[PDB]
């Protein structure tokens, strides 16, 4: 097609250690949602995992709202939608 | 296994038990023993040498009248025949039960004359179904048939009393 | 030629009951009193 | 709404519940539709309510160990969820099992209004153990994610440690005011006290521990022998160390085949005593919950031999079967089949079904695993009814398949080979530990098969020095060891099966029958059958032999014969409960025939020479005969039959007494 890609084969070649881990991040970073409902019949360490995302998702819920009940500035909905996420995120 | 006799070298004056050092117990468990004899022929010893010197000057087989399966192949076809399971209806057990009394019944009246290879045993009757089993597989058949016991016995009598008597 | 390993925490459970004399639950009271006190109708601490 | 444990799916309440509803609800016709069976459905047992009666007897009996089957679990349809949960979580699980035990044993004497007090039920701990919690994949084929998990595995016990202290409260004084108090243990970590606890004294490092004022536990672990059901390709055996808690502590002696379920455990192991630094490779071991010592495919154990462990069992209230229970349906079944007129010929032919004729050998296989009843003396001697066979003949006469069919029907033999096999590794040895780094004491295969029989095949391969230890165990059943390590007498009460060839790998009927078997005469005389199995060619043994070894090609999966459980069960009663004595009838034949044949052996070694310990073969198989038929007395018939035996299993009728030859067409009978 044209369009400048570099050569991602060698710099593998030469760092696989490095790309193992760029690989997992970029693959976690797209990640679909799992069709099949878990259920009794799944390993230990898949309700583990899942406990653990449903607890990730419980903290930052509690987060966003314990922050956004103090109201700060009471004050753009979507900057402080922004600003809101980057505070719970790094907090 | 491969194996040598007594002196190194077959020799017709001694009988195939003497020159086989082998005991009877480990002589039953082989369920096929190969004699290998090198009889010098004039016939024969042309196609030898054209062969061998074939094979040294152009570095692979003469014969050019089919190809030769590949290894790999050959693995992966002898894998799919493992995987059948054949069995053996009532006529292919009649065929072969009176087969191992007729080899039996031999072994008794050879077993005085030097032309004795052993005695017959049940360890022959379960290498002959063993060799048909393997022959059905080869086939990719779950059913064994006649022609694959006339095979075994075949290989059987060929293994020693052809090169022998010759 | 391996690098640091790290430690890291998360809450998960919810522990032993608080106390008043504990350092985080001071933090958390002085927090509360600088959010949500009011002079007369204002929160003057955190406007200031 | 509903409350989870975190990092399981297990709410307490809902197992409660379920587990509940599976206790009050249960009936073993669940079960066999869930086995399909249901033709062996009948009315009286399936019908009536199991754990409830197994929680009755419980009470009555006084114990507290329930042994659940999980595949029971599997049955019911709303604990199907429980029997993975059971899987995966054994821990909480387990616990919530044992309340749900405590609750139901409340219950059934609150509702029904029995007159046993409350107070020894809530003061008594009672716990469940799982077991038959799938199938036995090895130990080499689990993964790191299968930690924490209820598996089983069957095996061999090699040896076990001494009993082990472990701690479980802790107990501090004060030096300076004497003031003492216990702490309990948490997750293996105990809190010593910095200061003492009173307001009087409060010298900071003044409380002491007192290893021998605080309480203890039991703590074993013992070497497995894993023999799974699958082994992968080119996968050699190992083993295992498995730890035993509590009432377990015991329970497995060494060689026993037992099927032991536990959960799998990991843990890490410091990499040096000084420091604390522990290594990141993890150490697997299963810390067992059960253990079945009892199969219905093979033999139980010997009770005449257990009868001490047998009462410390009684003591320590494990609760572990090393007998199967018999009926009252199936004891009259046994005594109906006892009542049979050919009750020899068809216990004989339903040794081996797959092996054709050779009924004679079975015979004297059947009567060796009967066995002729041990007498004891009040004075302090022993005498020990072991009876040992030798098959010597020609080659496929399917005498290895019989030593096969002996070592798998046996509690506790072990197969072994002739110069594969040496003396030290018969007898005992001193190894090195894996985990101590101690010198510890390891059983030979002639101490293992104590109480069983030891399968020797190829006997003539074995050198002369390494046939020399054997002499002991076929004379007086001991083995008398006195080495740098070991200097006492072990009891290897083992019965000897071997199997042989002659000096040719044939027998020739030129040469005479000693020197065809070629033993020496103090070997040859503590055997007590001698088979010489001969392959003479036939039209029709050929025919039939033939027809019946293709027969099991026929199809995939392959007379009368009894099954293999009712087998085994007929002769464990038999062994167990019958004792049979000598009477003067049988004592004035077996003296005349042993008077008759040391006269017949006058004649001119080349020829088997009468022996005293023919005539204490004469005994045993005469006894054993008598056993077989469940009678309490030898008769006449007995000893003439064992007698018979002995004449036929070295062809005494087609063996010349003057030449010691046997002649092949003339008077043998294929
Ligand atoms: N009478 C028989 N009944 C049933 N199977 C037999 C009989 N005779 C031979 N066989 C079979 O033939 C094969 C020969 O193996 P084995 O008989 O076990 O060898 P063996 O009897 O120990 O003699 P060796 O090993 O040479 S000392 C086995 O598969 C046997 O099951
Ligand atoms: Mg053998
Ligand atoms: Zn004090």
């Amino acid at each position: 097609q044209g369009t400048q890609a570099d050569d991602l084969v060698s710099a593998i070649q030469q760092n696989a250690n490095h790309f193992t881990e760029l690989f997992c991040r970029a693959i976690d970073n797209n990640m679909p949602l799992p069709t099949k409902e878990i259920d009794y019949k799944d390993d230990v360490l898949d309700v583990i995992l899942n406990q653990r995302r449903l607890r990730n998702e419980r903290m930052l819920s509690d987060r966003t709202n314990e922050i956004r009940s103090e109201n700060l500035m009471d004050t753009p909905p979507s900057s402080m939608n922004d600003a809101l996420r980057e505070v719970v995120e790094d907090e | 296994a491969a194996a040598n006799p007594l002196y190194g070298r077959y020799n017709p004056r001694l009988s195939p038990l003497d020159n086989i050092n082998l005991p009877a117990a480990l002589l039953s468990r082989f369920d096929i023993l190969f004699l290998m004899l090198d009889i010098p022929s004039r016939d024969d010893d042309e196609k030898l040498a054209e062969h061998v010197t074939y094979v040294h000057m152009h570095n692979k087989q003469p014969d050019l009248d089919f190809t030769p399966v590949e290894p790999s192949k050959m693995r992966e076809y002898i894998a799919y025949a493992k995987t059948k399971r054949p069995v053996m209806s009532e006529a292919v057990n009649d065929y072969v039960v009176q087969a191992y009394i007729r080899l039996r019944q031999d072994s008794k009246r050879e077993m005085d004359s030097k032309f004795s290879f052993g005695q017959a045993t049940p360890r022959t009757l379960l290498g002959i179904i063993r060799l048909s089993q393997a022959l059905a597989k080869l086939r990719l058949a779950d059913m064994v048939d006649i022609d694959d016991v006339e095979e075994a016995l075949r290989l059987v009598r060929v293994s020693k009393e052809s090169l022998y008597q010759e | 030629s391996f690098d640091r390993p790290e430690i890291y925490s998360a809450p998960v459970l919810q522990g032993e009951s608080p106390n008043d004399d504990d350092n985080t639950e001071i933090i958390k009271s002085f927090k509360n009193f600088i959010l949500e006190f009011r002079l007369d109708s204002q929160f003057i601490y955190r406007d200031q | 709404p509903l409350r989870i444990i975190w990092g399981t799916n297990v709410s307490i309440q809902e197992c409660t519940t379920n587990f509940r509803n599976f206790l009050m609800s249960f009936k073993y016709k669940f079960r066999k539709i869930l086995d399909e069976r249901e033709e062996f459905i009948n009315n009286t047992t399936d019908e009536e309510l199991y754990y409830i009666k197994q929680l009755n007897e419980m009470r009555e009996l006084g114990t507290s160990n329930l042994n659940l089957d999980a595949r029971n679990l599997l049955a019911y349809k709303q604990t199907e969820d429980l029997y993975h949960q059971l899987l995966n979580y054994p821990q909480e699980v387990i616990s919530i099992m044992d309340q749900t035990i405590k609750d139901c044993m409340v219950s059934l004497i609150v509702d029904n209004n029995l007159d046993y007090d409350l107070d020894e039920i809530e003061t008594k701990f009672y716990k469940v153990r799982p077991y038959n919690v799938g199938s036995c994949k090895g130990m080499r084929e689990l993964n790191p994610n299968d930690i924490d998990k209820l598996i089983n595995l069957k095996g061999l016990v090699l040896r076990s440690t001494p009993v082990i202290p472990d701690m479980k409260v802790a107990f501090f004084k004060c030096n300076v005011c004497d003031h003492t108090m216990a702490v309990e243990i948490d997750r293996g970590v105990i809190q010593e006290p910095a200061r003492c606890e009173r307001i009087d004294c409060n010298e900071p490092n003044s409380m002491s521990l007192i290893h021998n004022r605080c309480s203890f536990a039991d703590k074993q672990v013992i070497k497995l022998q894993e023999t799974p059901d699958f082994v992968p390709d080119g996968q050699t055996p190992h083993s295992i160390s498995l730890c035993v808690y509590d009432e377990l502590v015991d329970s497995c002696r060494a060689g026993d085949r037992i099927e032991v379920t536990g959960t799998f455990r990991s843990i890490p192991i410091r990499a040096n005593s000084r420091q604390r630094v522990l290594k990141s490779l993890y150490k697997t071991y299963v810390d067992v919950v059960h253990v079945k010592k009892v199969s219905d495919k093979r033999l139980d154990v010997d009770t005449s031999t257990i009868e001490q462990e047998l009462m410390q069992n009684k003591v320590d209230h494990n609760e572990v079967e090393e007998v199967r229970q018999i009926t009252d349906q199936d004891l009259a079944k046994i005594r109906e089949v006892a009542a049979r007129e050919d009750l020899y010929s068809l216990l004989a032919r339903s040794i081996a079904p797959s092996i054709y004729e050779l009924e004679d050998v079975k015979k004297g296989i059947l009567l060796q695993l009967f066995g002729g009843t041990n007498k004891t003396f009040t004075k302090g001697g022993r005498y020990r009814g072991d009876i040992n066979i030798l098959l010597c003949g020609d080659p496929s006469t399917s005498k290895s398949q019989i030593l096969q069919y002996v070592h798998k029907i046996t509690p506790r033999g072990v197969y072994t080979s002739g110069k594969g096999s040496s003396a030290v590794g018969l007898t005992a040895y001193i190894t090195r530990d894996v985990d101590t780094k101690q010198l510890v004491l390891e059983s030979g295969a002639l101490v293992l098969s104590d109480g069983g029989v030891c399968c020797i095949d190829e006997f003539d391969k074995m050198s002369d020095s390494t046939r020399s230890v054997l002499h002991e165990v076929m004379e007086q059943q001991t083995i008398s060891i006195a080495k740098a390590g070991i200097i006492t007498t072990l009891n290897a009460r083992s019965s000897i099966l071997a199997s042989a060839n002659p000096i040719g790998s044939r027998y020739n009927p030129n040469l005479p029958v000693t020197e065809n078997i070629d033993l020496p005469p103090p070997l040859l005389s503590r055997f007590d059958l001698v088979y010489l199995v001969l392959d003479k060619v036939d039209e029709k043994n050929d025919r039939e032999l033939a027809k019946h070894l293709t027969n099991l090609y026929l199809e995939d999966k392959p007379d009368d014969v009894l099954p293999v459980e009712f087998l085994t069960m007929y002769i464990s009663y038999a062994k167990e409960h019958i004792h049979p004595i000598i009477t003067e009838a049988a004592k004035t034949e077996l003296v005349r025939a042993y008077v008759g044949m040391r006269k017949m052996g006058d004649d001119s070694e080349k020829r088997i020479t009468a022996t005293t310990r023919q005539l204490e073969s004469m005994i045993r198989l005469a006894e054993a005969h008598a056993k077989m038929k469940l009678k309490n007395v030898v008769e006449l018939e007995d000893v003439q039959e064992a007698v018979r035996l002995i004449r036929s299993a070295i062809k005494d009728y087609a063996t010349d007494p003057k030449t010691g030859k046997i002649d092949m067409n003339l008077v043998q009978t294929g």
